[PDB]
C-alpha cells in the first residue's frame, strides 16, 4: 500500500487500502529505506489513520510505503522469559539468547469470569511491618501503593519484589516487573537492585522509560500482564506483578486519546478511564481448578497529593484497598513512608491467625491503630499549648505515636522482618501502656 | 433478518449502513466475531453502535446482525437458583460450554435451558377468555418456589388447546385463538429490561416487612414495597446486615445484584450466598434467589444493567403475586457506569461527572418497586422491596448517588464503622439512621399487636435522642455533675444499647427475633423507665437504685436468648419489677 | 402525516421532507408496532424538522415509523368541572371519572400581562399561619415562595396551606391550583389523602407529576397549572392560589434538557437562561383592573446543601416578592412550622394591613414582635457565650420572649387552624411579658385597647 495521503504530527492517513483491522501493527517503509513500526487508530472504506510509534519525522509521503502486518501487538510467550529484561513491546534490551517464542498472544487477554475466581487464600510476608500486619497482602489481591513525586515508591517496590513470600511452600513467586515512562535513574535503580541481589533470577522485566513513544507506554502494562497470566494460569507459577508508575500510563492514555480527538470526560481523562484500569488490574487472583496465582502490587503517583485525583480515586474502586505514602513521613526520614491511617487491605481477614500467621494478629493490629489515632491527635493539639494541654495519658499518646513512627515502620529498605519479629515489635511497642488501655482476655500471652 | 455492514471502527464506536430494520437500542453483533453491541443513532440506514467489548481485529466490510430486541431477559423455568451477569449471560453454563475460565470475545449462549424438560401443570380448562398476566398452568421448580405460567403481554383471545405435559422451554404448551389467529404460547416470556412491567394499580405499601433484625422492624422498619438505602463503610459488617435480611425476611424470593464490584470482593459473594440456609424449608437460600455478578471487568452495558435486569426479573416474580426483595451492591458502582456510559457518548456532563439525567434513572429505578396488582383476572397483590448498597468514593454523604437515591427512597440505615470499632452489631447509627415509615408503621403495628408500640418506639427514641443530650454534657464536666434524674436515664438508654440494639447474627436464638419478643423486650426495659423515675423522685438516691437491682438487669442482658416457644419468659419481668421497686419503698 | 424520519440521536429526532411545521409545535408518533409518543419541535429550518421526543427515542424504527404535526404548541383543555379533579403533568384524565369536555384549549405559556392593564396586589388571604399572615403578610395577586431543604417539613406545610386557605368576604368563589413536581408515588399519595380527607379536593384542580415522568413532563407541570390558574381567575373570575413543590425538581428537570440538546451549560451547572425560564412562570401572578378575582403564587423549594446563594433560592429571591424561610434549627427544636421571621420578608405585606381586611392594630404588633424577637435572638445569643449572667435584667426578660415566641407563636402545628383575630389576641398576649416604657415602636392610642 503506498497510497499515504496524509501526515497530521504522529498521525497518518493511509486511503484505499484493503481489508485493514483496529489496532492492527503496520510498517513504514520510507523513501531512504528506513522502517517505522505504526498501530491503526481508526479504519473506515476507503481510508485508515494510523500512529507512528517512532513518530512522522522526515517522511515524503509521496514516495513512501505502507505494509499492514495483519495482526494486533503481541506478546511471544516462553519460559525462556525468567531472567531476561524487555522493553515496553517485548524486544530484549539485555543482549542475552534468541528467546525462540513457544506461541504468539494478544495483550488484551480475556476476562476472568465472576464465578471461576477463588477466594486469596495464602499470607504473603512482604517483609515489611505497616503491610504484613496492619495492611496484610493475601495472595490473588490486588494491593497498590499510593505515592507522590520524588518520593521512594521506587525503594518500597524494588523492596516487596525481593523480600515477599508465601509462608512454607518452597514456591518461590515469579516476579513481573513493569516500568512505565520512568527516568534513567529510576530505571537503572531497578535493573541494578535486581542484579545486585540474585533478583532477576525470579524475574521477567519489562522496561519503558519516560523518552518513549507514548503508544509504548500504554502496551507496557498489557505486555507485562500477558506474561504473567501465562506463567501463572499456563505454567502454574505463583506470580507476583509490580508495575510502575501507573500515573505515567494514564498520562499516556490521554495522549492517544487526545490524538484520536476524543472527548476527556472528568478531570481531562478519558470516559474510558474506569473501564480501562479495570482491564488491567482484575487479571488477577486465583483461578478455581488451576495452580497458578497472580497477585498484584501496583504503583501510582498522585498528582498535586489528591485523593480525588481520578488516577488514585478510580483505582480505589477497583483494587482491594491501598498502601499510602506521605511527605510528612518521608521528610521525617520514615523508610518505609508508610500512613497506616489512610492505607487499608480490604482482604487481610482472608489469611491471618492461628496457622496462617499468629493468634495476636488482629487485636494487636487494631489495637495499635486505635492509639496510634489518639496519638498522632494528641501531637496536633499539642501544638494549641504545651504543656498545659497534655495529661497524665495523653503525654504517652506523643511518646507513643512517635516511637512507633521511627521504630515500628521506619525499618528501613534492606531490613526484612518476619511475621515472628514483626508482631513481637509491636507487643513490646505496645507493652509501653498499663493492661487497662483496650486485645484478648488471655493478652499475658507475650508478657 | 437483514445483515448490514461495518463501515468504519473507531475505538468502541462502530459505523454500520443496511441498518433500516433496526431500532433504536436493538442489540446487536458486530463483526465477524459478533460481538455485543447497542444501537445508539441512526442517520438513514447507517447507525452508530456503541460495542462493549475489545474491538481489536474488527474492521469494515464484516457483517453486523441485530438481535432484533432492546436489552431483555429470559423469563420462565430454569431461572431461579442461577447467576447471570447484569446481561444476563448464565456463568455457570459458560464455562461448561467454553470449556474455559475466561469469558471469551463475542460467544453467544441462551439465557435459560432450553433443552431442560419439566412438568408443565395445566390449572386453566380450554375454552377461557384469557388476558395478560392470567396463570395458564405451574411447574414446580425448586425445592421451595413454584413457577407459575402466566399469559405474556399483547396476547388476548381464548384458550383452544391446553395440555398438561412435559415440555422443553421451547415447546408450544398452548393454543390460544387471537383476533389474528393461532398463538402458541410456549414455556419462556422475553422481557426489555429498561422498561417497566404494567400493573393494575400501584398501591402504598403498608405491610411492614419481618426481618427478624431488632434495630430495622423496630426504629427504621421497611414496608413489603418499600425502599432502603445502606451506606457501605468498610469493616461494618454490611455483608452479614444484607445477609440477614436475605434470609429472615418473609420475602418469597431474593434477586442479588452485584453491578460491578473488586473481583476478590465479587467472589465473596459467590462462595458464602449459596452457602445460607433458607429459615424455613433448610434448603439452600439459592432455591429461592436469582444472584447477578458483576466484577468491575465487566462490559459497562452489563454494568449499568444490573439492576435494570435485576428489577425486571424481580418483577416477573410479582406479577406471580409474591412478595419479591432486591438487594443490590452497590449502586455507585452502577452509576459509576452510567458516568461513563455518559463520558462516552459525549453528553454534556452534569454534576462531578455523573450524566444530568441521574436522578432520573434512579426515579426510575425506585419507583418500578412497590406494592402492586398484577394484571390478570385473579387481580393478585404482588411487591418488591428494595434494598440497595451505597459506596460514596471516600465514604460521603455530598455525592449526588447518594443525595438523589436518599430524595426519592423513605428509608436509611446508616451503617457507621466508628460503631463497629466500639463492638455494636448491627453497626446501625440510631441519630443518623431514619424511615418515613414510622409513623405508618405505628397505624399497622398498634393495630396488629393491640398494644401502643407507637408510643413505645417514640418514647425510646427520646430517650435515645436525650442520651446523646448528656452524652455531650457527661463528656464535658466529669459525671456527678448530673442529679440522679439525668443519671438514671443515661442508664435506660444503656440498657437499650447492649439488651435490645445489639444483636448478634450467629447466636442460634438471637439471630432472628419476631414482633412479639421484640414488642416485650421493648417494653420490659420501659417498665424499668417510669418505675425508677417516681422511685427516685420521692428521696431514694441514685446509688440504692441501681447496686441490688443487678439480679434483674444482668437477667434483663439474657433477654435475647430466650426461645420464641417460650413467650411468658419476658412477659414475667413486668412483674419483677413491681416488686423490687417495692423493695425500695421499705 | 409524514413518513419521512431521517435521523434518531439520542432523544432528538430529524425528520425531512415538512411543510410549514412551526417552532414549538407538538408532534406525536407512531411507531411500527403501534406505540404513540408525544414531542415538541426545537428547531425548523428548511424542509428540515428536528424534534425531541418526551418518553424517549427508545425501539424506534425510522423506516417504518411516522410522525403527525399537531398544528398547535403544547394545550390545556380547559373547563370549569376540572374542579375536583386529578391530572397529570401533560393534565389528563388520572383520577378515574367522567371525561372533561373542555370549552377551550389555551397555549400553556399564555401571556403576559400588559404592566398599564396590571392591577396592584391588594387585600388579604388567610392562610391559617401566624408567621405569614402576621409578619409576612400574603397579598392576593403576590408571588411568596417557600425556602426550605431536604427532609424539612415543607410537604406537610403545602398540605396545610391549601386546607386553611381561604378570602375574609366571599369565601364561594375561592380555589386553589397544586402543583406537584416531579414527586414520588408515595409523596403524591399523601397529598391525595390529605386533600380527600379535609375535602379541600372540592375547591381544587390537581397536577400530578412524578419523579420518574419524562422530564418535558416535568417541565411543562407548572405552566398546565398556571394555564388552568388564570382561566378561573379571568374567566371565570376567582380569587385563585397556586401551590407548586419542589421548584428545585423543576429545576433538575430543566437542566436535564438543557444538557440534553448540548446547551452551554451557565452558573454551578444550570442554564444560563435560568433566571427568564422561572420568570415566565412566576409573573403570571398578579390582578387586572376591572378583572374580578385573582392569581397568587406559592412555590416551593427545597435549597440544595442549605445553600441560600445557590441558583435555585437566589434566581428565585431575584424574581419573587419576599420569601419565607424554613430553618433546620427549629425544625430541630420540634416548632411546627419552622419559620425563622429574621431571613423571611413580604414586600407587598401593608398592602394586606390595617382595617378592613385584617385589623388596624396590624402594622405596630408586626413591627413591635419583629423588634423584641430579635433583641430576645440577640440576648440568647450572649446568654451563652460570655455567661447567663452577663446579659442583665433587661435582657434576661426578651430572652424569655423569643423563648415563648417560637414554642407558642410560630409554633402552631400543621393541623391546627389559626384566624388573624386568633393570631393578633395571641400576639398581643405575648407583648404583654413587655414593660409599656420598654415598648416605645407602638405609640399611646393602639396600645389602650388592647387588655
Amino acid at each position: 500500500y503506498r497510497t499515504i495521503k496524509e501526515v497530521v504530527g504522529p498521525l497518518m492517513a493511509v486511503e484505499k487500502v484493503s481489508g485493514v483491522k483496529y489496532e492492527e501493527l503496520i510498517e513504514v517503509r520510507m523513501q531512504n529505506g528506513e522502517i517505522r513500526r505504526g498501530q491503526v487508530l481508526e479504519v473506515q472504506e476507503d481510508k485508515a489513520m494510523v500512529q507512528i510509534f517512532e513518530g512522522t519525522s522526515g517522511i515524503n509521503l509521496k514516495n513512501s510505503s505502507v505494509r499492514f502486518l495483519g495482526h494486533p501487538l503481541q506478546l511471544g510467550v516462553s519460559e525462556d522469559m525468567i531472567g531476561r529484561v524487555f522493553d515496553g513491546l517485548g524486544r530484549p534490551k539485555d543482549n542475552g539468547p534468541e528467546i525462540l517464542p513457544e506461541k504468539y498472544l494478544d495483550i488484551n487477554g480475556e476476562v476472568i469470569n465472576p464465578i471461576a475466581r477463588d477466594y486469596p487464600d495464602e499470607f504473603i510476608q512482604t517483609g515489611i511491618s505497616a503491610i504484613d500486619h496492619l495492611n496484610t497482602l493475601v495472595r490473588g489481591q490486588k494491593l497498590p501503593v499510593f505515592s507522590g513525586s520524588g518520593l521512594p515508591h521506587k525503594e518500597l517496590a524494588a523492596q516487596i519484589a525481593r523480600q515477599a513470600t508465601v509462608l512454607d511452600s518452597s514456591d518461590d513467586f515469579a516476579v513481573v516487573f513493569a516500568a512505565i515512562g520512568i527516568t534513567f535513574e529510576e530505571a537503572e535503580f531497578f535493573m541494578e537492585d535486581f542484579r545486585q541481589t540474585g533478583a532477576i533470577d525470579r524475574s521477567v522485566m519489562f522496561m519503558n522509560l519516560a523518552n518513549d513513544p507514548a503508544i509504548e507506554r500504554i502496551a507496557t502494562p498489557r505486555m507485562a500482564l500477558t506474561a504473567a497470566e501465562y506463567l501463572a494460569y499456563e505454567k502454574g507459577m505463583h506470580v507476583l506483578v509490580i508495575m510502575t508508575d501507573m500515573t505515567n500510563y494514564a498520562e499516556a492514555l490521554r495522549e492517544i486519546s487526545a490524538a484520536r480527538r476524543e472527548v476527556p470526560g472528568r478531570r481531562g481523562y478519558p470516559g474510558y478511564l474506569y473501564t480501562n484500569l479495570a482491564t488491567l488490574f482484575e487479571r488477577a487472583g486465583r483461578i478455581r481448578g488451576l495452580k497458578g496465582s497472580v497477585t498484584q502490587i501496583p504503583i501510582l503517583t498522585m498528582p498535586e497529593d489528591d485523593k480525588t485525583h481520578p488516577i488514585p480515586d478510580l483505582t480505589g474502586y477497583i483494587t482491594e484497598g491501598q498502601i499510602i505514602l506521605t511527605r510528612e513521613l518521608y521528610k521525617s526520614g520514615i523508610q518505609p513512608p508508610i500512613d497506616v491511617l489512610p492505607s487499608l487491605s480490604r482482604l487481610k481477614d482472608k489469611g491471618t491467625g492461628a496457622g496462617k500467621t499468629r493468634e495476636d494478629h488482629a487485636a494487636t493490629m487494631n489495637q495499635l491503630f486505635a492509639a496510634y489515632a489518639q496519638g498522632k491527635q494528641a501531637k496536633e493539639l499539642a501544638v494549641v499549648l504545651g504543656e498545659s494541654a497534655l495529661s497524665d495519658i495523653d503525654k504517652i499518646y506523643a511518646k507513643f505515636a512517635e516511637r512507633f513512627e521511627n521504630e515500628y515502620v521506619n525499618q528501613g529498605f534492606y531490613t526484612n522482618r518476619t511475621i515472628t519479629e514483626t508482631l513481637d515489635l509491636g507487643w513490646e511497642l505496645l507493652a509501653m501502656l498499663p493492661r487497662t488501655e483496650l486485645r484478648i482476655k488471655d493478652d499475658l500471652l507475650d508478657k | 433478518m437483514q445483515i448490514g455492514k461495518i463501515i468504519k471502527v473507531s475505538g468502541p464506536l462502530v459505523m454500520a449502513e443496511n441498518m433500516s430494520e433496526a431500532s433504536i437500542q436493538d442489540m446487536c453483533l458486530v463483526g465477524d466475531l459478533g460481538v455485543i453491541g447497542e444501537i445508539i443513532e441512526m442517520r438513514q440506514d447507517v447507525a452508530s453502535i456503541q460495542v462493549y467489548e475489545e474491538t481489536s481485529g474488527i474492521g469494515p466490510g464484516e457483517p453486523v446482525r441485530s438481535t432484533g430486541e432492546a436489552l431483555s431477559v429470559e423469563l420462565g423455568p430454569g431461572i431461579i437458583s442461577q447467576m447471570f451477569d447484569g446481561i444476563q449471560r448464565p456463568l455457570d453454563t459458560f464455562m461448561e460450554v467454553t470449556q474455559s475460565n475466561f469469558l471469551g470475545r463475542g460467544v453467544q449462549l441462551p439465557a435459560l435451558d432450553h433443552e431442560k424438560q419439566w412438568w408443565f401443570e395445566a390449572t386453566i380448562e380450554e375454552g377461557t377468555e384469557v388476558s395478560a398476566g392470567d396463570i395458564i398452568g405451574y411447574v414446580d421448580e425448586t425445592k421451595i418456589i413454584q413457577h407459575k405460567i402466566m399469559v405474556p403481554n399483547g396476547i388476548k383471545g381464548t384458550v383452544q388447546k391446553i395440555e398438561s405435559g412435559s415440555f422443553t422451554i421451547d415447546d408450544p404448551i398452548c393454543v390460544i385463538e387471537t383476533e389474528q389467529g393461532l398463538k402458541e404460547l410456549t414455556m419462556m416470556q422475553k422481557w426489555p429490561v429498561r422498561r417497566g412491567r404494567p400493573i393494575k394499580q400501584k398501591l402504598n405499601p403498608d405491610v411492614p416487612m419481618i426481618t427478624g433484625q431488632r434495630v430495622i422492624d423496630t426504629f427504621f422498619p421497611v414496608t413489603k414495597g418499600g425502599a432502603a438505602a445502606v451506606p457501605g463503610p468498610f469493616g461494618a459488617g454490611k455483608t452479614v446486615v444484607q445477609h440477614q435480611i436475605a434470609k429472615w425476611s418473609d420475602v418469597d424470593l431474593v434477586v442479588y445484584v452485584g453491578c460491578g464490584e473488586r473481583g476478590n470482593e465479587m467472589t465473596d459473594v459467590v462462595n458464602e450466598f449459596p452457602e445460607l440456609i433458607d429459615p424455613n424449608t433448610g434448603e439452600s437460600l439459592m432455591e429461592r434467589t436469582v444472584l447477578i455478578a458483576n466484577t468491575s471487568n465487566m462490559p459497562v452495558a452489563a454494568r449499568e444493567a444490573s439492576i435494570y435486569t435485576g428489577i425486571t426479573i424481580a418483577e416477573y416474580f410479582r406479577d406471580m403475586g409474591y412478595d419479591v426483595a432486591i438487594m443490590a451492591d452497590s449502586t455507585s458502582r452502577w452509576a459509576e457506569a452510567l458516568r461513563e456510559m455518559s463520558g462516552r457518548l459525549e453528553e454534556m456532563p452534569g454534576d462531578e461527572g455523573y450524566p444530568a439525567y441521574l436522578g432520573s434513572r434512579l426515579a426510575e429505578y425506585y419507583e418500578r418497586s412497590g406494592r402492586v396488582i398484577a394484571l390478570g383476572s385473579d387481580q393478585r397483590e404482588g411487591s418488591i422491596t428494595a434494598i440497595s448498597a451505597v459506596s460514596p468514593s471516600g465514604g460521603d454523604i455530598s455525592e449526588p448517588v447518594t443525595q438523589n437515591t436518599l430524595r426519592v427512597v423513605k428509608v436509611f440505615w446508616g451503617l457507621d464503622s466508628s460503631l463497629a470499632q466500639k463492638r455494636h452489631f448491627p453497626s446501625i447509627n440510631w441519630i443518623q439512621s431514619y424511615s418515613l415509615y414510622s409513623t405508618e408503621v405505628g397505624r399497622y403495628m398498634d393495630q396488629i399487636l393491640q398494644q401502643d408500640w407507637s408510643d413505645m418506639v417514640t418514647e425510646g427514641m427520646r430517650i435515645l435522642q436525650e442520651e446523646e443530650q448528656l452524652n455531650e454534657i457527661v463528656r464535658l464536666v466529669g459525671i456527678d455533675s448530673l442529679s440522679d434524674n439525668d443519671r438514671l436515664t443515661l442508664e435506660v438508654a444503656k440498657s437499650i444499647r447492649e439488651d435490645y440494639l445489639q444483636q448478634n447474627a450467629f447466636d442460634d436464638v438471637d439471630t432472628f427475633t419476631s414482633r412479639e419478643k421484640q414488642f416485650n423486650m421493648l417494653k420490659v426495659i420501659l417498665t424499668f423507665g417510669k418505675e425508677a423515675r417516681k422511685a427516685l423522685s420521692l428521696g431514694a438516691y441514685f446509688n440504692e437504685i441501681m447496686e441490688g437491682t443487678v439480679a434483674v438487669r444482668e437477667r434483663i442482658s439474657r433477654s435475647k436468648y430466650i426461645p420464641e416457644e417460650e413467650l411468658a419468659k419476658i412477659s414475667s419481668i413486668n412483674e419483677e419489677i413491681k416488686e423490687t421497686i417495692q423493695l425500695i419503698v421499705s
